[PDB]
């Protein structure tokens, strides 16, 4: 029954299985910079996390 | 309600007491209706697996109509256990209490007076 | 309960604690103890609704043990006077009372 | 899932309501209602999609809220009586709040928002065990204490819940709401008349349960959650049009068949203690209830909808799904009304 | 004791009002459920002391560990719901109503 | 009367009344936000009524 | 020292608000952390030891998982603290206001019953056995292992059910 | 207090029209906070001055539904005098049904709640002659 | 015995069964490349066994008697009245199409159910995998409209992620004027009749997207029509295979008890195409539909389950 509120309400799948918005795999990005001891003192090495 | 009753034992089937009821006919309406049910179980898993009906299981069959008779006399034996048990705590009570019951006896229509509705 | 299984078989795993006088692991008795003993002793045999009302005194008793309300309300009585009194001029606490006394033993 | 985890999450599930019964302590029932809670999830939640995930929180988070209502009224009754056990002379307050912790647990209105989202979250198995197996110790709880009960509210939130279900269950095209709905309505007959005769509430929902899974199954039995996809049964398995008719037609309460009869002996339960006009009321309302189940039999049985092309290979195979106790369970229902004094 | 005991109860119904009153985040109604969990526990602790019933000393137990078991499966849950939304908000699990 | 009044006053009254409150009632947004606040005014309301009562 | 104990119960109060007020998991969990030390301090004041180091232990424990987690999913680019909102604010003060007001009235509506400020500190303990020897806490605790062998194996199940439910709600 | 709602029938119909009106009043004032209550809750506005509004319609026509009964049967009870007459209900409640319709722009719904809120009415007077007892205690 | 969990915990797992050549193989091309001989010769030489394309009657040769059925059983759809007029109203294209997608989805799961159960590889051709080329072929041109298209997607939304890619596929190539030369060179004047567009859109489709999107599951071996002859070349590059990128690496027995179980189950494979999506090229009508379905249940070996059929000459009828 198609309230005002329900119109937009398209059905589900038969699946059960909703096609999403895939998120970003904004990962996490470091300097591991000159300063750093590991580095040699001029070494930028820009790098990215997943933790 | 009759759980509280005394010499009630816990999740027991058949009391000794209920040795002393006269047990079923084994041809009683309703064991032969159980039976039906038994058979007609028997005839709905056919039809539901796309086999013969009346035909194929007589062994399935056979063992439905077993297994509802073998049963419903069993439980009816402890069902007409239980509400013999209802009429003798009943009996018990009211021969217990007497004043909440009295002896009543009522007058006959010559004494007693009822009023006429005509239809007319 | 429901399904009195443990009737069935004798065995006791959860109804041997389930109220206070009920065998602490050395025998130190819980306070109502006898309270507690008194009212169940008291409703037993009889269900529910008979001994809600056969055995209301020792509920009572009990249940004074217990929430302990109305000593709370005789003392504090009992202070709200004394107060009165003492800001009146009309009492003194005796030496036993104040902090100077003879201790017994 | 491999079987060693199957093994114990199912025997958790059994352990948890046989826990809750085989128990005095109020503490050991809490601890297994906190079993079925927790071992119900990885089932909700297996075919793991957002569906899933989404129905496993609602229900955690709603039952773990209800378990902590109950062991606030188990430790104030503690701190009352030194007793974990609701003897009579206790208070009416701490009842009521286990009554409405357990009407959440239920699914009864109006704490009935979350049962039919669940129930469309997850697949037609733990739909069952959802509605028939977690229903059970809850229902243990009550029955434990039926004389301490308010029989005002107890009948107001039965009432609330026939209404709420009937209405609900009108306009589900989902038939995972459907049976969720009547859950609902069929927790409302129980919870009514539980004050009275409390071995009515355990017929009921024995019928409830012997009707609803092999209702289950037939949706089992070709995926089916939709009426589109039900409708599509006269060529796929035409052989259980009788049984889904009957059994529709049992739930609601209709004569010949057993579903009319917890209806009929609880309402005469109700009539002997005056309850009159709330037993009209929800016997009034159990029609509307009935409503969309003939609604239902209309679109798949009476007035055979149209197929697909692809259809046909489904009548090419072969199937192996009937359990056995199909046959049993439906025919149980639908045809034991004679045997109702066998009952009660 | 009757006024320590008023306040645990008053404790446990602000943790219920804040569990039921939602906001964004979901973690923070699963403290709210560890809160409800403490105040129970010492209530219960506070009435088997009082009594002196070392019987029911068990019970306390029981419940932290059935209630750390609820925090588990609830933080399991909610990397489910962090793998799935990115953002362990509650207002993105409204696809079940359709 | 036979075909518009007896068809609106005791069968399409029915309808429309049963299926419009079946519309207000049941068309909900699945968040357990609403639900709870829901939940928290029942609890409201029946400690309320346990407090008239008494 | 006599109204120890209701400061202990109402800064439990206190922290029970602020964590209902639910600001981000790092206060939260502070604020459980404190709740749990002041119930911890409570407990011993009735006259018990493990089982308020035991609560605090346990919680210690959760807290760090805690913060372990809203650190990976229950994080936003501002926490929003308590001060961060002036209605959570204002909702803490309140909530403070009223516990004073309404303490302050069932010290009025009744004598005594609900709570009692001029008699406070002479109800505590309740019947002390003042000679005694095997009487703490933990010798109940230890019963799990001696008259109430069922929670000890109901818990242990618990726990080794939880672990298969965690790897496959995880999985 | 429930002495002031019990305080309906300690004098019969045609006796005291305004304490009968304003009780009538606030009860439905008390159900109309209820209904808006879960119309806010559930299905929310775009803004708390929208809800309010929601709020104070609901309440305000819940309100003139209670005064219009009461006051509709206390003066056809004082009117032709028939205090033990649910009539006087019947036609307080078809007042009532024909206000939700006035509220709320609809005559369908006027003569709907009519009808239903006077039959509820004239039941409930003979509940309260008859003694009838919702909510019963069990006694079996 | 039937397959289960307790066949499972006895013993008959899934990997004790896989050892080199446990492997799905699919070739694929255009209309005419020479499949059918390079799949034999490779199940020859290899140990497999060779599966065929899977036309309109699969499920027909599998079930009963193993005949061919009349048009109307087996779908209601052809290929000849496809091809002499493919823009009919009667929309037989898109019923042909989804008909060979649940053909071929059919055939992958009885595939892998030969696989799973014995161990023995598996040839195919032309599988679910690149079932959307001719879908691609017939909308680019004027053949179907774009409902049956979405149609189709969905479909293969709730099939596809159920089964396993194959560990290889063998596509082999020829230029369109070739592939129209070997089919004027074939003998049948239905697919004589048909454009070099629909061939040149076949191209682009399976070059485009089947080859990419299966090289990241799957050991692509592009061959041509002079590689496609010498097939022990196929066969020796085949042995000589790193069967690395795929999801068959994180398989234990229980996935694969699983996806058994899904695939033991041919309704449950089926489910998802029969799905009440009421479209006007795929319904049929309850009179029609109620027709169809008596006069199969009014066949011999059909109107019971397969043991128990007295017409046939099945025995022992009254104790199975
Ligand atoms: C002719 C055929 C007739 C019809 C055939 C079947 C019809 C199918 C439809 C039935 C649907 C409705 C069934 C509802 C029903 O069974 O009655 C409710 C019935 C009412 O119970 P109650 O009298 O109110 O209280 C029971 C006491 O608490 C519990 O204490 P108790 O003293 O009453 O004893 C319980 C009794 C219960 O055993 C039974 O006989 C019940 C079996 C019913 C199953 C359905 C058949 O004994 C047992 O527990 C059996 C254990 C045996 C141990 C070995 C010795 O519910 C049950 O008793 C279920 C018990 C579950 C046991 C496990
Ligand atoms: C057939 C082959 C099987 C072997 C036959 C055995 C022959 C034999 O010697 O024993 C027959 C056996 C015992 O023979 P008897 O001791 O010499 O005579 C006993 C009297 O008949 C005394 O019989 P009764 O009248 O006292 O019946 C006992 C029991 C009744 O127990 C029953 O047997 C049930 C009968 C079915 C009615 O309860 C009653 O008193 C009658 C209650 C009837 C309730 C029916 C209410 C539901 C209305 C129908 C609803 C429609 C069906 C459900 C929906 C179906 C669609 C899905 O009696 C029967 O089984 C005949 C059944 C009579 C049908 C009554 C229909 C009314
Ligand atoms: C009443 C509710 C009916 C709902 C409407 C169902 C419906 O639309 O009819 C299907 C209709 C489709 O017709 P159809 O495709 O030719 O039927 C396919 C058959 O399964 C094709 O099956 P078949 O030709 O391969 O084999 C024939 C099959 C034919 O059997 C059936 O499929 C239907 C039998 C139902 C009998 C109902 C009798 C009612 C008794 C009332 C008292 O077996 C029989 O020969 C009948 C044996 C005797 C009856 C067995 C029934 C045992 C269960 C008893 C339940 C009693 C409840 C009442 O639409
Ligand atoms: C009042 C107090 C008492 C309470 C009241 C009484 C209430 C009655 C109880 C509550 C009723 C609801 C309970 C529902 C049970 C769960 C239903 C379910 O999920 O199965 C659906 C099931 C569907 O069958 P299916 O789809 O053909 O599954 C075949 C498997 O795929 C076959 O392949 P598979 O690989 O899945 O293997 C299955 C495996 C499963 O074995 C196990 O049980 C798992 C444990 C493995 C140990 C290693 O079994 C075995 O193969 C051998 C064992 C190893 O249907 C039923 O169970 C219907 C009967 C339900 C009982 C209702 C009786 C009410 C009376
Ligand atoms: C604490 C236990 C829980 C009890 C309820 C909380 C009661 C204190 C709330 C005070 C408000 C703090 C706040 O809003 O955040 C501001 C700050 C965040 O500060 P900030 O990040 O905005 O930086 C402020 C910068 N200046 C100083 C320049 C203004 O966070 C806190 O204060 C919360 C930490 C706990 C506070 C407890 C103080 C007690 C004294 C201990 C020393
Ligand atoms: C009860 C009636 C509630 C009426 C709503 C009043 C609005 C409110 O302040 O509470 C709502 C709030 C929900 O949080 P949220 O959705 O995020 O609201 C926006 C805040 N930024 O609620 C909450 O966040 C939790 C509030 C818990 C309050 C506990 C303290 C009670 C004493 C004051
Ligand atoms: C003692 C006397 C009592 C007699 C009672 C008997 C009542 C029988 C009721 C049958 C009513 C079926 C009417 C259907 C006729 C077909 C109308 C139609 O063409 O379908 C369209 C209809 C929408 O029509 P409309 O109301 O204008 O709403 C749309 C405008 N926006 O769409 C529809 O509304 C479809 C119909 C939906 C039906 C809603 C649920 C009906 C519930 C029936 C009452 C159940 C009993 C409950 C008792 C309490
Ligand atoms: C103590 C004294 C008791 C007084 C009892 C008063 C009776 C109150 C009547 C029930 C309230 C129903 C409010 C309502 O109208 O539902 C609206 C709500 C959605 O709101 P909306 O669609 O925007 O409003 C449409 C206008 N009808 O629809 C919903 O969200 C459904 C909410 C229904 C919940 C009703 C439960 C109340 C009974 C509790 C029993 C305990
Ligand atoms: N999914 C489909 N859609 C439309 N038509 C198809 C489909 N699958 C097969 N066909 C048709 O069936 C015929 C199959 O020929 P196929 O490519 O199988 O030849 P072959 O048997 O491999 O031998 P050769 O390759 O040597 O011709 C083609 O004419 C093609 O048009």
């Amino acid at each position: 029954y198609p309230s005002k509120e329900t119109a937009h309400w398209k059905p589900p799948p038969w699946n059960d299985v909703d096609i999403l918005k895939e998120k970003a795999v904004t990962n996490m990005t470091l300097n591991f910079g000159p300063q750093h001891p590991a580095a040699h003192g001029v070494l930028r090495l820009v790098l990215e996390l997943s933790g | 309600m009759m759980n509280g009753r005394p010499g009630h034992e816990p999740l027991k089937f058949l009391p000794d007491e209920a040795r002393s009821l006269p047990p079923p006919k084994l041809n009683d309406p309703r064991l032969v209706y159980m039976g039906l049910l038994g058979y007609c179980t028997g005839l709905m898993d056919n039809m539901l697996r796309m086999r013969p009906v009346m035909r194929a299981g007589l062994h399935r069959q056979l063992l439905f109509v077993t297994s509802f008779v073998f049963a419903g006399y069993f439980y009816l034996k402890r069902q007409n256990y239980l509400y013999a048990v209802k009429d003798h705590d009943m009996f018990g009570y009211i021969k217990l209490h007497p004043e909440d019951f009295p002896e009543k006896e009522k007058k006959t229509y010559a004494e007693i007076l009822e009023p006429f509705h005509p239809v007319r | 309960p429901f399904l009195d299984i443990q009737k069935k078989l004798g065995i006791s795993l959860d109804r041997h604690f389930m109220f206070l006088s009920a065998e602490q692991p050395y025998k130190n008795a819980a306070r109502c103890h006898a309270f507690e003993k008194e009212w169940i002793e008291c409703a037993h045999g009889i269900g529910g609704t008979r001994a809600k009302k056969e055995c209301k005194i020792e509920f009572d008793d009990f249940e004074e043990c217990l929430l302990r309300y109305k000593t709370m309300r005789r003392m504090h009585d009992i202070k709200k006077q004394r107060e009165k009194l003492m800001k009146e001029g009309k009492y003194t606490p005796p030496p036993h009372h104040s902090g100077r006394e003879e201790p017994r033993p | 899932m491999n079987p060693i985890t199957l093994a114990i999450i199912y025997f958790t599930i059994f352990l948890g309501p046989v826990i809750t019964m085989s128990s005095t302590n109020l503490m050991l029932m809490w601890v297994g209602l906190e079993f079925s809670l927790l071992a119900i999830i990885p089932m909700l939640i297996n075919k793991k999609n957002p569906r899933s995930t989404e129905a496993a929180t609602k229900y955690f988070v709603t039952q773990a809220t209800a378990s902590m209502i109950i062991l606030l009224a188990i430790v104030l009754n503690y701190k009352q009586l030194g007793t974990w056990m609701f003897q009579q002379q206790t208070n009416g307050l701490i009842l009521n709040m286990t009554l409405m912790a357990l009407s959440m647990k239920l699914g009864l209105a109006p704490f009935h928002f979350w049962l039919p989202e669940v129930t469309q979250g997850i697949p037609l198995h733990m739909g069952l065990i959802l509605l028939t197996w977690q229903k059970i110790a809850p229902l243990s709880i009550l029955i434990q204490i039926y004389p301490l009960l308010n029989s005002t509210i107890i009948l107001m939130l039965a009432i609330t819940s026939i209404f709420m279900g009937a209405w609900g269950g009108l306009n589900q095209t989902q038939m995972r709401k459907i049976m969720a709905y009547s859950s609902i309505a069929h927790m409302g007959w129980m919870l009514a008349i539980l004050p009275y005769n409390p071995s009515l509430t355990l017929l009921n929902l024995m019928i409830y349960i012997i009707l609803t899974a092999p209702m289950f199954m037939a949706l089992m039995l070709n995926n089916s959650m939709t009426i589109n996809s039900i409708s599509l049964l006269w060529n796929k398995t035409p052989a259980m049009l009788t049984m889904i008719s009957l059994m529709l037609l049992s739930l609601g309460g209709l004569p010949p068949l057993t579903g009319f009869l917890p209806k009929w002996i609880i309402i005469t339960e109700l009539m002997k203690n005056n309850c009159l006009i709330m037993a009209t009321l929800m016997a009034m309302m159990a029609l509307l209830n009935l409503f969309f189940y003939t609604r239902l039999i209309y679109s798949t049985s009476l007035t055979m909808f149209p197929t697909n092309n692809n259809s046909k290979m489904m009548t090419h195979q072969t199937k192996t799904k009937p359990n056995l106790m199909f046959s049993t369970l439906a025919i149980m229902s639908t045809m034991t009304l004679p045997l109702a004094p066998q009952l009660i | 004791m009757p006024s320590t005991f008023f306040n645990l109860t008053m404790a446990f119904s602000l943790s219920l009002l804040g569990t039921l009153m939602f906001r964004s985040h979901l973690m923070s109604t699963l403290l709210c459920l560890e809160g409800m969990v403490l105040s129970l526990f010492i209530m219960t602790s506070v009435t088997s002391l009082n009594s002196n019933s070392m019987s029911s000393m068990p019970i306390p137990i029981t419940i932290l560990v059935f209630a750390a078991c609820e925090a588990a499966v609830g933080l399991a849950l909610l990397v489910k719901v962090s793998n799935t939304y990115g953002t362990d908000y509650v207002q993105n699990l409204n696809l079940l109503q359709c | 009367l036979d075909l518009i009044w007896l068809e609106k006053t005791i069968p399409k009254s029915t309808s429309t009344l049963h299926t419009n409150m079946t519309t207000l009632t049941t068309n909900q947004k699945g968040l357990i936000k609403l639900y709870f606040m829901s939940f928290l005014i029942n609890i409201i309301l029946i400690i309320i009524l346990y407090s008239i009562n008494l | 020292m006599n109204n120890y104990i209701f400061v202990l119960s109402s800064l439990f109060l206190v922290g029970c608000l602020g964590l209902a007020l639910k600001p981000s998991p790092i206060y939260g969990g502070l604020g459980l952390i404190v709740s749990g030390f002041v119930g911890c301090l409570m407990v011993l004041g009735f006259g018990g030891s493990f089982l308020g180091l035991m609560v605090f232990l346990i919680y210690l424990g959760g807290m760090l998982v805690v913060f372990g987690y809203t650190t990976a999913m229950a994080t936003e680019e501002y926490p929003e603290t308590w001060g961060s909102n002036w209605l959570i604010l204002g909702f803490l003060v309140l909530g403070v206001i009223m516990e004073v007001f309404l303490i302050c009235v069932l010290n009025y509506y009744d004598e005594v019953g609900v709570i009692n400020l001029d008699g406070l500190g002479d109800w505590l303990m309740y019947e002390v056995d003042d000679v005694g020897v095997m009487l703490e806490g933990g010798i109940g605790v230890a019963a799990m292992y001696s008259c109430a062998t069922w929670m000890m194996v109901v818990a242990g199940w618990s726990l080794f059910a939880g672990i298969f439910i965690i790897i496959e709600i995880t999985r | 207090v429930k002495r002031f709602f019990e305080s309906y029938h300690e004098v019969p119909d045609g006796t005291q029209c305004h304490r009968k009106t304003y009780i009538t009043t606030a009860l439905g004032g008390i159900c109309g906070i209820i209904g808006s209550a879960y119309s806010v809750s559930l299905n929310p506005a775009d803004s708390t001055l929208e809800a309010v509004a929601r709020v104070g319609r609901y309440t305000f026509t819940a309100a003139a539904i209670g005064a219009m009964f009461g006051l509709t049967t206390c003066v056809s009870a004082q009117v032709r005098e028939k205090p033990d007459d649910p009539l006087n209900y019947f036609i307080g409640g078809c007042a009532g049904g024909l206000t939700l319709g006035a509220r709320t722009h609809s005559y369908g719904t006027a003569a709907m709640g009519c009808v239903y809120m006077g039959t509820a009415a004239a039941l409930f007077k003979i509940g309260k002659l008859e003694g009838w007892e919702l909510f019963p205690t069990p006694k079996v | 015995l039937r397959y289960g969990l307790l066949a499972a915990i006895l013993g008959d797992k899934t990997t004790k069964k896989l050892h080199e050549y446990s492997r799905v193989i699919t070739v694929d091309g255009n209309i005419c490349s020479g499949k059918n001989k390079l799949a034999k010769e490779i199940a020859q030489q290899l140990g497999m066994k060779h599966y065929p394309e899977a036309g309109i009657q699969y499920s027909s040769t599998t079930t009963g008697d193993g005949r061919p059925l009349d048009i109307e059983f087996s779908g209601s759809c052809s290929l000849e009245k496809f091809y002499d007029d493919p823009k009919s109203n009667d929309g037989n294209s898109y019923r042909l199409q989804s008909w060979l997608y649940a053909s071929r989805l059919l055939q992958y799961a009885d595939a892998l159910e030969h696989l799973l159960s014995t161990g023995q590889g598996v040839v195919l051709e032309r599988s679910i995998y690149s079932d959307f080329v001719f879908l691609e072929a017939m909308y680019n041109q004027g053949y179907i409209r774009k409902q049956c298209v979405d149609h189709y997607n969905e479909i293969k939304r709730l099939t596809l992620p159920e089964y396993l890619p194959p560990h290889a596929v063998i596509y082999i190539d020829v230029p369109v004027p070739e592939v129209q030369s070997r089919i004027q060179k074939k003998g049948d004047p239905h697919e004589m009749k048909v454009t070099s567009a629909y061939l040149q859109d076949i191209e682009n489709a399976y070059k485009k997207t089947f080859l990419p999107k299966m090289s990241e599951m799957c050991e692509v071996l592009v061959y041509d029509s002079w590689e496609a002859e010498d097939p022990t070349k196929v066969v020796e590059d085949i042995e000589y295979l790193k069967y690395n990128k795929g999801p068959w690496l994180k398989q234990d027995d229980w996935t694969f008890h699983y996806l058994r179980m899904l695939v033991q189950d041919k309704t449950e494979v089926l489910n998802y195409t029969t799905i009440p999506v009421y479209l006007p090229e795929i319904t049929i009508g309850a009179h029609q539909g109620s027709r169809i379905y008596n006069s199969f249940r009014e066949l011999p070996g059909r109107k019971y389950a397969p043991g128990y059929n007295a017409e046939v000459g099945d025995k022992w009828i009254w104790l199975k």
